[PDB]
């Protein structure tokens, strides 16, 4: 039973410091690549840092020199030390886990640490500091029972350099949920109404038989050649008549 | 002078399988019935020598190797086996002369909420030779691109942690293993059973 429980959020003055915690259970934090992903109020997901099994850390330019990701293996806990804080750091902070070395247990794919999709997410914790991105359409709409498609353009260096595009569904007040990984693969338990494809530098998510519960924000994400991750700008899906 | 097998079997701390320990035992006597007539072991299988004849034999040297693995991996500690443990962590030769001893250690090596300190090697360029040890942590080059010591695409940290939780099924529980190798070189015997 995998679980990620975050704590440490609060309101702090500009220039202050704060440490967030992400307590894991059901797996060992060192056995999976662990990331922090943040979301400013009303904005999209932004990946900011990751820690690899061997301890290597990589960061987004937006937090370099200020944020530090680390872990305590004895406490099975992931941390984000947030120093030199800016008002622009105000956001809900999620910890997220990437895939198992074996991938999914119902399909043989060998062993590998190239499992670039966020399969489990924390619930998020808000930090308020108070005194790039893949291209997605802002909004897409369709009638109930019909199909829509969401595009996601990147570069030779991410979407079009690897088959490591994943898609996430996010309802208001909830953490993102993995819907598609490795361009076209569906996790067990995700409806067959969701499918994914890619051509050149553009990936696409198709939702068929639209239902009211499909109303949500959808984000693509890609591995990058800098060993980072990059989210798309997000698409608000509206089901007409809801 | 009794052979010091006791400080191997009864050692408080056991090592990770990738860094398995070896004790060289020489110039001593031992009554091996203390082991094969013990009810404490879930596995006691010998190869090339019968357990009931150990007390009639002398050997030039005896090695006692010890480590921790999963319950459903104890099958890999045998001649001619394959798998992550036999291939990348501890390998017995085809002509093995010795005994494999194992017992469930869930009470010692597990913790509520997972014990994470035991590791195994998951990736390696080649299979270990018999009785070879590899404790390096160089980045595993899964593809053809050099890793240059950097974790990344096709470049994996080679070790993985066991997740030993009391509630795990028996096959996923920790088992302590001791491998006894009886060697007879063209040199004076020094370790005799009694």
């Amino acid at each position: 039973e995998v679980q990620l429980v975050e704590s440490g959020g609060g309101l702090i003055q500009p220039g202050g410091s704060l440490r967030l915690s992400c307590a894991a259970s059901g797996f060992t934090v060192s056995n999976n690549y662990m990331s922090w992903v943040r979301q400013a109020p009303g904005k999209g997901l932004e990946w900011v840092s990751v820690i690899y099994s061997g301890g290597s850390t990589y960061y987004a330019d937006s937090v370099k020199g200020r944020f530090t990701i680390s872990r305590d293996k004895s406490k099975n806990t992931l941390y984000l030390q947030m120093n030199r804080l800016r008002a622009e750091d105000t956001a809900v902070y999620y910890c997220a886990r990437e895939g198992e070395v074996e991938g999914y247990n119902d399909f043989w794919s060998g062993y590998s640490r190239d499992r670039y999709y966020f399969d489990y997410w924390g619930q998020g914790t808000l930090v308020t500091v108070s005194s790039s991105a893949l291209t997605q359409p802002a909004s897409v709409s369709g009638s109930p029972g019909q199909s829509i498609t969401i595009s996601c353009t990147g570069t030779s260096s991410d979407v079009g350099g690897y088959n490591y595009v994943s898609w996430y569904q996010q309802h208001p007040g909830k953490a993102p949920k993995l819907m598609i990984y490795d361009v076209s693969n569906r996790p067990s338990g995700v409806s067959n109404r969701f499918s994914g494809s890619k051509s050149g530098n553009t990936a696409s998510l198709t939702i068929s038989g639209l239902q009211a519960e499909d109303e949500a924000d959808y984000y693509c994400s890609s591995y990058t050649s800098s060993s980072t991750r990059v989210f798309g700008t997000g698409t608000k899906v509206t089901v007409l008549g809801t | 002078n009794l052979c010091p097998f006791g400080e191997v079997f009864n050692a408080t701390r056991f090592p990770s399988v990738y860094a398995w320990n070896r004790k060289r035992i020489s110039n001593c006597y031992y009554d091996y019935s203390v082991l094969y007539n013990s009810a404490s072991f879930s596995t006691f299988k010998c190869y090339g020598v019968s357990p009931t004849k150990l007390n009639d034999l002398c050997f030039t040297q005896v090695f006692a190797d010890s480590f921790v693995i999963r319950g459903d991996e104890v099958r890999q500690i045998a001649p001619g086996q394959t798998g992550k443990i036999a291939d990348y962590n501890y390998k017995l030769p085809d002509d093995f002369t010795g005994c494999v001893i194992a017992w469930n250690s869930n009470n010692l090596d597990s913790k509520v909420g997972g014990n994470y300190n035991y590791l195994y090697r998951l990736f390696r360029k080649s299979n270990l030779k018999p009785f070879e040890r590899d404790t390096s942590t160089e980045i595993y080059q899964a593809g053809s691109t050099p890793c240059n010591g950097v974790e990344g695409f096709n470049c994996y940290f080679p070790l993985q942690s066991y997740g030993f939780q009391p509630t795990n099924g028996v096959g996923y529980q920790p088992y302590r293993v001791v491998v006894l190798s009886f060697e007879l070189l063209d040199a004076p015997p020094t370790v005799c059973g009694t």
